[PDB]
């Protein structure tokens, strides 16, 4: 069967360059053009350009003219895309797809950052005191300034799962990730029931347990 | 470049419903338009090509139509497995261009968000930055407006929003808006408010606190 094998994930420092790979199999590499596509949650999907593996001829989207360079290596049946002098604007998922877009690579996620492995700081999102007697209060943990991804969060070592909402990690203007995990609980348990968020950041072999309680 | 305008950006449906997605081209592209489906963590999957040609293996449920500058992707008898993102693309001229996409979601009754605001906590201040968090919990639909006001002053460019995917049990969303500022600025002001507007509310709900309790 036809398959396009891509790198998967690349970490690039601002100003550096990276060469993504797309190895083809299950068909004659030189018989089909190969397209490259960029995807960001905001910008959406963008066609970067294409290359004819047989001739080496290329065609680029003006928008990536000075950014991407497409090449191929027949011996290894692999297509390449060189992305140069990266900035945060270049962070995205990049795909290679055959001529008709019937077959796609799995995508290579590229993250551009100057940050080094760093465990998260964990701050309490304390339950409002003297708030609503509706019997329902919200509390949580602000998990910020960690790198790279990912981080996991549980509550009371996993015993508490109902009403838990752990938000997607967002990027700040620092190159470090941040996110919050919240949970709503009976406003009557406050002070009596203990609530602890367990944050684990495998990358730095860092784990944090933080008790979240009403502020004095 | 030829711009493909795709509408709607979001569309909620119930199992069995008909889903209709539109892509309008800034200029004639004949019938050189394709439609794709994409689920989280996966590459797009080809559904239709040549505007109306269903790709091998694609369910009869998916039908592409149109030509020139007006194209339609129709999903009849919508199934739960059809919950995903959909994109159109024109390949009549270079550069190839894609529509902005449509996320098909689960419909449910309107639900107003429960709002909560959280102070920075003395502990974080030591870092030099103050983080103020506003929580919009269990609401529907996703459309929501959050405005930050420090001492009645509308903020801009210093906040970020994050939204969860639809809850597996109740199909609602939750959202967090975080206002980031230096400890200096935070100490300079006293009133911190989060104003929320949502279809489920008869009037904006504002939650706030005064620095130092
Ligand atoms: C990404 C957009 C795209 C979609 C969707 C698409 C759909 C598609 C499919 C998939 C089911 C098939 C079997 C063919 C079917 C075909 N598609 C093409 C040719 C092309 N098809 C192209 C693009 C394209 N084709 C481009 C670009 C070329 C030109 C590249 C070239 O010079 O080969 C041909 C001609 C190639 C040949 O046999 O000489 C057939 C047949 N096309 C029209």
């Amino acid at each position: 069967q036809v398959q396009l094998l891509e790198s998967g994930a690349e970490l690039v420092k601002p100003g550096a360059s990276v060469k993504l790979s797309c190895k083809a199999s299950g068909y004659t590499f030189t018989s089909y053009w190969m397209h490259w596509v960029k995807q960001r949650p905001g910008r959406g999907l963008e066609w970067i350009g294409r290359i004819d593996p047989n001739s080496g001829g290329t065609k680029y989207n003006e928008k990536f003219k000075s950014k991407a360079t497409l090449t191929v290596d027949k011996p290894s049946s692999t297509a390449y895309m060189q992305l140069s002098s990266l900035t945060s604007e270049d962070s995205a998922v990049y795909y290679c797809t055959r001529r008709d877009s019937d077959y796609w690579g799995a995508g290579t996620t590229v993250t551009v950052s100057s940050a080094s492995t760093k465990g998260p700081s964990v701050f309490p999102l304390a339950p409002s005191s003297k708030s609503t007697s509706g019997g329902t209060a919200a509390l949580g943990c602000l998990v910020k300034d960690y790198f790279p991804e990912p981080v996991t969060v549980s509550w009371n070592s996993g015993a508490l799962t109902s009403g838990v909402h752990t938000f997607p990690a967002v990027l700040q203007s620092s190159g470090l990730y941040s996110l919050s995990s919240v949970v709503t609980v009976p406003s009557s348990s406050l002070g009596t029931q203990t609530y602890i968020c367990n944050v684990n950041h495998k990358p730095s072999n860092t784990k944090v347990d933080k008790k979240v309680e009403p502020k004095s | 470049e030829l711009v493909m305008t795709q509408t709607p950006k979001f569309m909620s449906t119930s199992v069995g419903d008909r889903v209709s997605i539109t892509c309008k081209a800034s200029q004639n592209v004949g019938t050189a338009v394709a439609w794709y489906q994409q689920k989280p963590g996966q590459s797009p999957k080809l559904l239709i090509y040549s505007a109306s040609n269903r790709y091998t293996g694609v369910p009869d449920r998916f039908t592409g139509s149109g030509s020139g500058t007006d194209f339609t992707l129709t999903i009849s008898n919508m199934q739960s497995e059809d919950l995903a993102d959909y994109f159109c693309q024109q390949y009549s001229s270079y550069p190839l261009t894609f529509g902005g996409g449509t996320k098909v979601e689960i419909k449910r009754t309107v639900a107003a968000p429960s709002v909560f605001i959280f102070p920075p906590s003395d502990e974080q201040l030591k870092s030099g930055t103050a983080s103020v968090v506003c929580l919009l919990n269990n609401f529907y639909p996703r459309e929501a407006k959050v405005q930050w006001k420090v001492d009645n002053a509308l903020q801009s460019g210093n906040s970020q929003e994050s939204v969860t995917e639809q809850d597996s049990k109740d199909s609602t969303y939750s959202l967090s808006s975080t206002l980031t500022l230096s400890k200096a600025d935070y100490e300079k002001h006293k009133v911190y408010a989060c104003e929320v507007t949502h279809q489920g509310l008869s009037s904006p709900v504002t939650k706030s606190f005064n620095r130092g309790e």
